[PDB]
């Protein structure tokens, strides 16, 4: 079931992982409400300057929405999994990062309070993702070619 | 049959669309060339190699009477003039009282008037007497005698900058990415319905923006015969577009010689006016050859009769009223604005069976109001020296009278004032389409689990 | 053989499926004729305003060409096939959508008249594509990992 | 080891192929120094025009950096290898293109002087890449499906 | 009787009083896809190779 944009914000990590295509298409293709910026046929002079001063403020939010989108899509290409909305990266979950056990996480926690606990360690979890992919692409695949 | 969807991206299909195109003018160095209002800060240098990829088997429906390229060309033309004339000097001091008089001592039929007025020197507390030579169309009477300009009530006459240049320069209309323009190549295309020969084009050919009435100058020619072209032919209020296969030449001149004064207005802003007639007073005129004009009407009558009847009588009258913009033939040549009397061309009957040129008298005025906007007017500075022009006539804009009588005598008159007939007679073979890349089709492929 | 842009518009579905890279690169990289917008060295004042009023109309067609391109490239990532110009999606062709049989389609029909018949059903054909991929990514692949 | 942006410009082709993610993320996500273009709260009138004349010159370098990036990322999708920072394209190295033998290239040459020798032949090396992929995607994969 | 030096040709624009002209260090930066290279050779007369 699709509840609309952000509808699974209060559900569990287990029950909100059904709805990942909603916050992806409304992260870019909610811009269909902004393509009206090709306005109606304007009249003569007298506020020809007001037409372009407010034209940039409409276009900074168009360009800024695009070039914050690509750098988070590219980062999945560094880790080895581009395109896929679910990928698996083969990096061992160090037990100093977090806690309990696998099963009280997906059943009675939400993603918001989960993001709080693991935000403190996110720059070191992103550090091992670009290292277990580089070891595979330049070492393993060119060795399993010739051998 | 048990089949499975496959997905194809890049498939050559279209939908009709509406968009805003690229100005795309031609360009050179222009290191000493004066800023030119038609291009400059609007256009980008042109792809030097258009590729006309001829399509096979494609048959598309065009319509020149609902096109948007004509409807936005008329909007850009107003916006190209209205954005260039922001910096230009206003002629607000010249709304004063003029002590004028005749120029000649013996009246035969006068044209110019010789005036006198006050004008500020450098220091703006001292006043001096200055004169000029205004045409009589641009001067009206208040009550020895005392005159004034034609529009001191409502309008602010903005003097067109002297560093400017208005001139036909070919604009190429281009489509941005995701859009394409389609060109008809059928030689019998009257303007609607299917075109069995279509080819995609990046950018159209270079049309030369010339603003004229009753006659289409420096246009594009036909291919085999004369092409008569209208919307609802039996409707009177619709204009009749005529297009020639061979150009009809014209020769125009202003045979009197003039110079320029330099009457200043303010610090850094001067004003140009007419100073002296160095020579002799002569009327400006235009020549059309007669044996070429009488044969070019031998074709327009021939294919009018396929729309009305063989045994009919086709006549040409001249006009029935209006302003100078729609009773006469307007130009824009050499920097001045000519309004020639064309009651000598459109005058003949047709009954279904060398070097002598037709002279056309011609008026001149220098305070024009184009598109008749409320309280706005322009001014053209005088050109130093005599003016010479050569042009071709490729087409007419007729109109049909049609009251309810029983006679077998049609009468066709030239028509004027709507600029969309100048542009719709050139961009008729085009249509903009959209390119939709995704598509689905059944096959036997099966993702392989 | 490459006939140029849209040259295979009158060919069959069979003979025009050779030319798919042409309408893809000229859907974006026909913008090379627009990068001239970095103009020549402008002169002084007197039309400094005309330089920027016509600057936005050049840039709305640059930005609008980019952000209509990404949302049709992303949609292939929802269906499970990103990158590929030909993918196969494992959704059964319901015989109420269309007609004859497999072989009068690829031999004597064009894509334009084919698009007419199937345009009426395109929003329900796009509906099953995002469902036969979600069943594979979250259910099958995480079960075939642990089993 | 990561020496920063372009740090491996003087190293070998062998030792500088360790650092490919550096010149990729700083080809786009060096724009984080340009997102300051959402400026401080401006005052009243008197230079309201100067605020937008210099606004376009900031935004042409934002848009031009984006739409030169996508057409070089798309070109990897034509060759059959999208996402991967190292792919292998199965096109035979014609021995008229270049020279010595495989082993004096990766040990004592840099990429800059390597790019000089092979720049003269780059448009014909890019010609075979889109042909050994088209033969695989439309011919081989639809034959190995049904057989 | 005197007058100013340029009443013939020029419009003398009074510089606003709320203005301030003053040297303030401008840093020239390159946008993405571009880079700037700095020489560090101490004998660089202005042309030719810079070995650092
Ligand atoms: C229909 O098309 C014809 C064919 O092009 C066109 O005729 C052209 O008219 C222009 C008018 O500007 C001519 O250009 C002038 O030609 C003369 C020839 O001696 C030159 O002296 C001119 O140079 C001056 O240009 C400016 C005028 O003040 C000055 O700034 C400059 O310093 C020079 O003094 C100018 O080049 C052009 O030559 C003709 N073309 C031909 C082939 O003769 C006609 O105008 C078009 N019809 C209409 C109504 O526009
Ligand atoms: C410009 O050319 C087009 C096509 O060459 C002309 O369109 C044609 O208009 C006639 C009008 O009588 C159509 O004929 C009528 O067809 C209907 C059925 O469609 C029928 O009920 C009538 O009895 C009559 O036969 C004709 O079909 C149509 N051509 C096509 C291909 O559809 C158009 O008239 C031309 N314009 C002018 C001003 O002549
Ligand atoms: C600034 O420094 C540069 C380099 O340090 C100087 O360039 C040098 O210019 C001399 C000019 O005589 C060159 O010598 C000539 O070489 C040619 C062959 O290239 C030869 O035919 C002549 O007989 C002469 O030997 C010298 O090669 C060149 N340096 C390099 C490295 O190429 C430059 O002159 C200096 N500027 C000034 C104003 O001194
Ligand atoms: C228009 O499309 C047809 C496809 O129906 C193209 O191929 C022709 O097809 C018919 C019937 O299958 C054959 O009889 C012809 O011999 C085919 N043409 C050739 C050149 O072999 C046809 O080529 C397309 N039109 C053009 C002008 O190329
Ligand atoms: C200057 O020329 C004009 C134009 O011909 C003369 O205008 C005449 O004005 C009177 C005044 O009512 C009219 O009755 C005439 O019909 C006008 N035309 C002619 C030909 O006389 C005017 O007379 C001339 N100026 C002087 C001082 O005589
Ligand atoms: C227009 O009128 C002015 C004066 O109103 C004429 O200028 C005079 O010309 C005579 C030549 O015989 C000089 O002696 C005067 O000094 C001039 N006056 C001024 C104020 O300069 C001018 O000639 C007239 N123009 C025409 C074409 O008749
Ligand atoms: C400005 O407008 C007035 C009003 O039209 C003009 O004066 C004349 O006024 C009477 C009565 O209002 C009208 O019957 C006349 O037709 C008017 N004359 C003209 C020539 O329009 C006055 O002339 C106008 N001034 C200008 C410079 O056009
Ligand atoms: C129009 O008038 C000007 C003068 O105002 C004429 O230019 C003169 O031409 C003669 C003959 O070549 C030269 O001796 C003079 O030096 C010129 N004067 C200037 C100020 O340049 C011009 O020739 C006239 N035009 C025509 C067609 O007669
Ligand atoms: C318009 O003017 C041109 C000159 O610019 C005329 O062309 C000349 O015509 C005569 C007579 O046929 C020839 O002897 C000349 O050789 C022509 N000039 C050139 C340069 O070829 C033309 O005849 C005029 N047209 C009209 C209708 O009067
Ligand atoms: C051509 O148009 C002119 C005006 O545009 C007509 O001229 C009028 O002719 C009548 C004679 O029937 C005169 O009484 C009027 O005074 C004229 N009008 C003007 C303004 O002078 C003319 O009738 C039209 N037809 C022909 C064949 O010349
Ligand atoms: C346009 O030209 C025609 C002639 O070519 C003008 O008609 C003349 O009008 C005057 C006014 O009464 C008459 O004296 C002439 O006899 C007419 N000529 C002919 C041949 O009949 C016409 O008036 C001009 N247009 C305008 C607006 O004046
Ligand atoms: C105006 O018409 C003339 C006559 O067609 C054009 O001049 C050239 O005339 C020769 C006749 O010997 C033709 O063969 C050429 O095709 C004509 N054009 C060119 C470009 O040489 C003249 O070009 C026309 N004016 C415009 C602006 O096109
Ligand atoms: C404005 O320009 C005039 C013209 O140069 C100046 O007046 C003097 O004019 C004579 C003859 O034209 C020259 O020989 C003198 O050199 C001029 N004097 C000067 C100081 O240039 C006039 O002074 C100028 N006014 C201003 C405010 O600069
Ligand atoms: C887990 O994390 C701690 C601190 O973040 C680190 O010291 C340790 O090496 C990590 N790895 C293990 C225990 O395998
Ligand atoms: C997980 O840990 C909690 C508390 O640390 C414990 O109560 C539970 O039995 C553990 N095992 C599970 C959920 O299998
Ligand atoms: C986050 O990091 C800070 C700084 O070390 C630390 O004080 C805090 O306890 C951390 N919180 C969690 C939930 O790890
Ligand atoms: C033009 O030529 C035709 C046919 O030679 C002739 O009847 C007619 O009188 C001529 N003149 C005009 C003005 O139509
Ligand atoms: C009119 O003339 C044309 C010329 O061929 C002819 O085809 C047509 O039948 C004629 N019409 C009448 C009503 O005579
Ligand atoms: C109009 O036609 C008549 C009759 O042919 C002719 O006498 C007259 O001169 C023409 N008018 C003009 C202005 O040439
Ligand atoms: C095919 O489509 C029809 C209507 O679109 C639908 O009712 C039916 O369930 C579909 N599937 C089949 C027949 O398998
Ligand atoms: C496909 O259907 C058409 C008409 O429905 C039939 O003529 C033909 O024999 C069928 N089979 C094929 C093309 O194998
Ligand atoms: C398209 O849908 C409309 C609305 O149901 C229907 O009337 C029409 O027949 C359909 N056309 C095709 C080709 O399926
Ligand atoms: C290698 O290149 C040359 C010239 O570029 C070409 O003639 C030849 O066919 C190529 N292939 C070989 C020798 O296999
Ligand atoms: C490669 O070629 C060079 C010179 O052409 C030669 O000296 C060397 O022995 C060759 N073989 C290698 C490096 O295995
Ligand atoms: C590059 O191409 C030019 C033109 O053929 C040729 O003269 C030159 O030798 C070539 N250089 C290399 C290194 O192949």
């Amino acid at each position: 079931v699709f509840l609309g944009f952000l509808g699974a914000a209060g559900s569990t990590m287990g029950a909100a992982s059904m709805t990942l295509t909603v916050q992806a298409r409304n992260l870019l293709s909610g811009i269909v409400q902004q393509q009206s910026n090709l306005l109606r046929a304007p009249e003569a002079q007298q506020h020809l300057l007001k037409l372009t001063v407010w034209g940039i403020k409409q276009l900074q939010a168009r360009v800024l929405a695009v070039e914050r989108y690509l750098r988070d899509q590219q980062l999945l290409g560094i880790w080895g999994c581009s395109g896929k909305l679910i990928c698996c990266t083969n990096v061992p979950w160090n037990s100093s990062w977090s806690n309990r056990n696998l099963s009280e996480i997906w059943d009675n926690m939400t993603w918001l309070q989960w993001d709080k606990e693991i935000s403190n360690y996110t720059q070191i979890i992103y550090g091992l993702l670009e290292e277990s992919q580089n070891q595979q692409e330049k070492n393993e695949q060119d060795l399993l070619a010739l051998d | 049959e048990n089949l499975w969807v496959t997905v194809y991206y890049g498939v050559p299909v279209w939908k009709d669309a509406e968009t805003t195109l690229f100005c795309a003018s031609d360009a050179k160095a222009y290191e000493t060339e004066k800023h030119n209002i038609w291009a400059t800060h609007a256009c980008v240098p042109t792809d030097p190699n258009p590729q006309e990829i001829h399509l096979e088997n494609v048959t598309e429906e065009f319509n020149m009477w609902k096109n948007n390229m004509v409807e936005q060309m008329h909007t850009d033309i107003i916006s190209l003039w209205d954005q260039s004339l922001k910096p230009c000097v206003k002629l607000t001091p010249l709304c004063v009282t003029l002590q004028c008089t005749n120029v000649t001592n013996a009246i035969t039929d006068g044209e110019l008037k010789n005036c006198s007025f006050n004008m500020t020197t450098e220091l703006r507390d001292k006043k001096q007497k200055v004169y000029s030579l205004f045409y009589r169309l641009d001067v009206v009477q208040i009550n020895n005698k005392e005159y004034r300009l034609i529009n001191c009530n409502t309008s602010a006459i903005t003097m067109v900058c002297p560093k400017l240049s208005f001139e036909p320069i070919p604009i190429h209309y281009c489509a941005p990415a995701g859009f394409a323009i389609l060109k008809c190549k059928d030689k019998k295309f009257n303007g609607t319905g299917p075109c069995p020969s279509v080819s995609t084009v990046q950018c159209t050919h270079g049309i030369k923006p010339v603003l004229s009435t009753q006659l289409l100058l420096n246009g594009s020619l036909a291919e085999e015969e004369v092409m008569i072209r209208s919307e609802n032919i039996t409707n009177n209020a619709k204009n009749i577009l005529v297009q020639f296969n061979t150009p009809v030449q014209i020769n125009c001149t202003r045979p009197l010689n003039l110079t320029r004064k330099s009457i200043r207005i303010g610090p850094g802003q001067a004003f140009y006016a007419m100073g002296d007639i160095i020579g002799d007073i002569r009327q400006a005129h235009c020549n059309v050859s007669k044996a070429t004009w009488n044969e070019t009407l031998g074709k327009v009558v021939k294919q009018l009769r396929k729309h009305f009847g063989n045994n009919t009588i086709i006549r040409f009258a001249n006009s029935s009223g209006g302003d100078l913009e729609v009773t006469t033939h307007s130009f824009n040549c050499g920097g001045e604005f000519f309004y020639c009397n064309t009651s000598g061309l459109f005058n003949s009957t047709w009954i279904s069976n060398s070097n002598d040129s037709i002279t056309l008298p011609c008026r001149i005025k220098m305070i024009i109001n184009m598109w008749q906007r409320i309280g706005q007017a322009m001014y053209a500075p005088p050109i130093q020296g005599v003016i010479r022009c050569v042009s071709n006539i490729t087409g007419l804009i007729l109109t049909r009278d049609g009251g309810s009588t029983n006679s077998t005598t049609e009468t066709f008159r030239p028509g004027g004032g709507d600029m969309r007939d100048n542009w719709r007679s050139e961009l008729y073979k085009y249509k903009v389409v959209k390119i939709e890349p995704l598509g689905v089709a059944p096959t036997r492929c099966k993702r392989r689990v």
